[PDB]
C-alpha cells in the first residue's frame, strides 16, 4: 500500500441520476454520485468537509517534498527582475505604461510627459511619475486593476477592481490630477471620486466625448455557481450615484445573452453588440448619440442580420465606421459601413487573407492601417493606405512571436512591446514618415538570474493520427542531448480559436534548465495558429482531433528521442483541462505527469454553471441527442478507464473554492471520481485549493507544480 | 466577447 494512502472518504449518492436524449441509443440514464459537490462551498458542509479533507491531503504531499521549498526560492530569486509594458499615449499628454521592480504583488501604472520618455525604464528604476499601485489596494495584494480607459478630456480614469480575485468588480473614477503617493498605508484607495459602480462582471467602459459618463455592462445584484443571467448596459454620468444610472438595453427574453456598447473614435456612433454563445456572432444596432437622449429612447438601426458575423469597431471619418468583421470571412477582414446609407450595407476595404487569421486592425500617424495577422503561429504587422487599402509593406517581419501594438490614430508614432518563449519583451519604438518609416530599440527586459543564448525554440512539423501536418515549438537547453532521456513538459489549449504563441514564461525556463527539460508546445487543432479552419477541425464532433494532435505530438517526441517515455508531463488549463483529463483517460501510458488549473471537466453539465452555456458553441448542446452521442464519447469525468490495462499517471488538479469563469465543481467531482476509481494508486491524484493572481500565489503554485512533477517522473534538481 | 476559460 502507498506510504500516501489512503485518500480523504468522499459521501456517494448512488441514486442521483439524469436521462439524457440520444440519437443512437434513444435515452441514456447517467449517473453521478458526486452531484452532491455541485453546490457552492459556501451552501454545504458535505462541499466543505470535501475541500477541506482533500486541501490537507494535498498540502501534506506536497510539502513533504524537500524540492518545495528549493523550487519556491529558486523561483522567487529569478523573478526578481523589472518588467514593464510598451508606453502608451493618453489624452493628459502623458505615456503611462505597467511597472514591476520584481516581487510586487501587481504591476504598478507609471507616467512620463511625452518628450521625456527618454528619461524612464533605467539602471536607477522606473523614473517618471507613480500614478496608480493596485497593491495599496488590499492587504495581501489580492485586489486587482482588471481594466482602464482614460477620459477622451484627459482629466479622468475609470478603472475596474475585483476585491479578493473574485471575478465580480466595481468600476471606480478618479482625476488624473490624482496619482497614487508613495507614502499611502496599504488597504484603502486615497484620492479616488465617490462613484461606485457595482455589479460588473467584465470590464467595457466607453466614455462619451463630452467626457460626462460612460457606457458599461452590469448583472443583477449578487460564491455561487448559478447560470449569468440578466447582462444590462447602463450610462453612469460622473458625480452621480450609481441608482441614478440610466437603463440603455436589457433584453427579459434571453437571459444567458452577453451584451456591451462600443463608441466610435468620434464619440457619435454607438454599437450594440449581443452575443449568444462563445462564437464569433452577434446581433448588432448602431445609434446616432446626436439624435437621441441616452435611455431606452434610442433609434437603434440594424448593421446586418443576427448571429452571421461579429462586428468591432477600428476607426471613424464622419458617418464612415471602419470595423474588422468575418462576415463571410473567417479570417476576417476591414470593411467600412456608412450610418448615412445603413441600407447600402459593409464595403470591404481590405479583403480577407485565406490564410491568415486578422487579429486587430487600428489606424496611426493619420491614415496608416495597421494589421496584426497570426500566420504560422506567430504575429506578423502590414502597414495599408487607409484611403485606398493599398499596401505599403511590413514592418518587424525579422521578429518571430507576439506584438502589443501602441499609439492612436492623432500619434506619428507606437510602441511596439515584442516577446517569444526566448525574448522577456523588447520594446521598439516606430515612427512613420513621408515615404519610409524608422525603427529604434527604446527598451529591453534584461533577466539577471538566466543566460537565455543557453537556450533554442525548434519549429517542426508532425502528423496527427489522420495525418494532418501539426506545427510544434520546442524549448530546451542548446547543450541536452536528444538521446530519449529528457523529461517533457508539453502545454496544450486547443479550442476557441485562441493560439498558443510564443510567450514569455521565466518558470518554464527554469524547468527547462533545473530538469534538463524539453517544454513542448504542439500547435493542436482548435485554435486559429492556421486561421479559422484550424478552430473548425478541433471542435463540436471535431473535439477528439484535438486530443489525437496532443497525444501524436508526444509520440512523436519519444519517437524522435527528444523525450524520454517515462518522463512525459502534460498541463493545460480551464479548456486545455478538457484536454489533459481527455488525453489521461484516452492514453494513460503516455504520460508520467497530468497537470490540470481550472479544469472544465463535465462535458454534460458545463451549460449549468456561470457561464457554462456560452461554451455550448464550442462542445455541442449535451441537451441536444445529436451532439450528446460524440460528447459522450469523450466527455473526461464519464470515461475514467477502468483499472488494469491502466497504469494511470500522477495527477495534480489547480482550482479556487470559488471561481466564476470555470465552476470549481467540474474539479471537485473529477478528484472524487478518480481517487474511488483508483483507489490504491499507484500514482497520487490530488486537488490543490487557493481559498488578476499576485507573484507570491503564481510562485507557490509554480512551485507545487514542479516539485509535484520532479516527485512523479524521478528527476534530480540540477541547479 | 464570451467569456472563455483560459489559463
Ligand atoms: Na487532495
Ligand atoms: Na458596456
Ligand atoms: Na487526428
Ligand atoms: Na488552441
Ligand atoms: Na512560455
Ligand atoms: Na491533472
Amino acid at each position: 500500500f502507498p506510504g500516501w494512502g489512503p485518500y480523504p472518504p468522499v459521501e456517494r449518492d448512488e441514486t442521483s441520476a439524469i436521462t439524457y436524449s440520444s440519437k443512437l441509443h434513444g435515452s441514456v440514464t447517467v449517473r453521478d454520485p458526486y452531484s452532491q459537490l455541485e453546490v457552492p462551498f459556501e451552501d454545504s458542509e458535505e462541499t466543505k468537509a470535501f475541500v477541506h479533507s482533500q486541501r490537507k491531503f494535498a498540502r501534506t504531499y506536497l510539502d513533504e517534498n524537500p524540492d518545495r521549498e528549493a523550487w519556491l526560492e529558486t523561483l522567487k530569486k529569478s523573478w526578481n527582475y523589472r518588467r514593464f509594458s510598451a508606453l502608451k499615449p493618453e489624452s493628459d499628454g502623458h505615456y503611462y505604461f505597467e511597472y514591476n521592480d520584481g516581487l510586487q504583488s501587481q504591476l504598478s501604472l507609471y507616467r512620463v510627459r511625452m518628450g521625456e520618455e527618454d528619461t524612464v525604464l533605467t539602471e536607477s528604476g522606473p523614473g517618471g511619475e507613480l500614478f496608480f499601485n493596485p497593491n495599496l489596494l488590499s492587504l495581501d495584494g489580492n485586489a486587482a486593476l482588471t481594466g482602464f480607459v482614460m477620459s477622451p478630456c484627459g482629466n479622468y480614469w475609470a478603472y475596474g477592481v475585483s476585491e479578493h480575485g473574485s471575478d465580480w468588480m466595481s468600476i471606480y473614477v478618479r482625476k488624473t490630477s490624482s496619482p497614487h503617493l508613495p507614502s499611502q498605508e496599504r488597504g484603502k484607495d486615497p484620492g479616488r471620486m465617490n462613484d461606485k459602480i457595482r455589479h460588473v462582471r467584465f470590464f467595457i467602459v466607453s466614455w462619451t466625448s463630452d467626457s460626462k459618463g460612460f457606457f458599461y455592462s452590469r448583472y443583477p445584484p449578487e460564491k455561487g455557481n448559478a447560470p449569468a443571467m440578466n447582462c444590462m448596459v447602463y450610462y453612469h454620468r460622473i458625480g452621480e450615484d450609481q441608482e441614478s444610472d440610466v437603463l440603455v438595453h436589457e433584453d427579459p427574453e434571453h437571459p444567458f445573452w452577453i451584451s456591451s456598447v462600443q463608441l466610435t473614435p468620434s464619440g457619435r456612433y454607438i454599437l450594440f453588440a449581443a452575443s449568444r454563445d462563445a462564437s464569433h456572432t452577434q446581433l448588432v444596432k448602431i445609434a446616432d448619440l446626436h439624435e437621441n437622449d441616452i435611455g431606452t429612447n434610442m433609434k437603434w438601426k440594424n448593421l446586418h442580420d443576427p448571429w452571421e458575423a461579429r462586428f468591432t469597431i477600428v476607426g471613424d471619418e464622419g458617418s464612415k465606421i471602419y470595423f474588422m468583421t468575418n462576415l463571410k470571412a473567417k479570417n476576417y477582414k476591414v470593411a467600412t459601413f456608412d450610418a448615412n446609407h445603413p441600407d447600402e450595407g459593409l464595403t470591404t476595404l481590405i479583403a480577407e487573407d485565406p490564410n491568415a487569421f486578422l487579429v486587430s486592425a487600428s489606424i496611426h500617424a493619420q491614415d496608416k492601417l495597421l494589421l496584426v495577422y497570426l500566420r504560422n503561429a506567430s504575429h506578423e504587422i502590414h502597414i495599408r493606405d487607409l484611403t485606398t487599402g493599398k499596401p505599403l509593406g511590413r514592418i518587424f517581419e525579422d521578429l518571430l512571436g507576439q506584438f502589443m501594438v501602441s499609439g492612436r490614430r492623432q500619434d506619428n508614432d507606437i510602441f511596439v512591446l515584442f516577446s517569444s518563449f526566448l525574448s522577456p519583451g523588447t520594446v521598439y519604438r516606430y515612427t512613420f514618415g513621408e515615404e519610409k518609416g524608422y525603427r529604434s530599440l527604446f527598451r529591453a527586459i534584461s533577466i539577471p538570474g538566466l543566460n537565455l543564448d543557453d537556450f533554442m525554440t525548434e519549429s517542426v512539423f508532425y502528423p496527427s493520427k489522420d495525418g494532418t501536418s501539426v506545427h510544434m515549438f520546442i524549448t530546451r537547453p542548446k547543450d541536452v542531448l536528444l538521446d530519449g532521456t529528457s523529461p517533457v513538459l508539453q502545454y496544450g489549449y486547443g479550442g476557441f480559436s485562441l493560439a498558443m504563441l510564443p510567450t514569455f514564461s521565466l518558470s518554464t525556463l527554469l524547468f527547462c534548465k533545473i530538469y534538463r527539460a524539453i517544454y513542448a508546445i504542439p500547435n493542436i487543432r482548435g485554435g486559429s495558429e492556421y486561421g479559422e479552419s484550424w478552430h473548425r477541425e478541433g471542435m463540436l464532433d471535431k473535439k477528439q482531433n484535438v486530443f489525437d494532435d496532443f497525444n501524436a505530438a508526444t509520440e512523436w517526441l519519444i519517437a524522435n528521442k527528444y523525450a524520454s517515455k517515462d518522463r512525459i508531463a502534460i498541463r493545460g488549463g480551464a479548456n486545455g483541462g478538457v484536454l489533459t483529463t481527455a488525453c489521461a483517460n484516452q492514453a494513460p501510458g503516455l504520460y508520467r505527469c497530468v497537470i490540470t488549473i481550472e479544469g472544465i471537466i463535465d462535458m454534460l453539465r458545463f451549460p449549468k454553471f456561470t457561464f457554462g452555456a456560452s461554451w455550448r458553441s464550442e462542445y455541442g448542446d449535451p441537451e441536444d441527442p445529436e451532439d450528446f452521442d460524440f460528447i459522450f464519447k469523450y466527455s473526461p469525468y464519464h470515461n475514467i478507464p477502468p483499472p488494469g490495462d491502466t497504469v494511470m499517471p500522477a495527477m495534480l488538479f489547480f482550482t479556487a473554492a470559488y471561481d466564476d469563469r470555470v465552476s470549481p465543481l467540474h474539479t471537485f467531482k473529477h478528484v472524487a471520481a478518480l481517487q474511488h476509481n483508483f483507489p490504491k494508486g499507484p500514482n497520487p491524484c490530488l486537488m490543490r485549493i487557493d481559498l488578476g493572481k499576485s507573484t507570491q500565489e503564481m510562485l507557490e503554485e509554480t512551485a507545487d507544480e514542479y516539485s509535484f512533477i520532479g516527485k512523479s517522473m524521478g528527476l534530480t534538481m540540477q541547479t | 466577447i464570451g467569456v472563455i476559460g483560459s489559463v
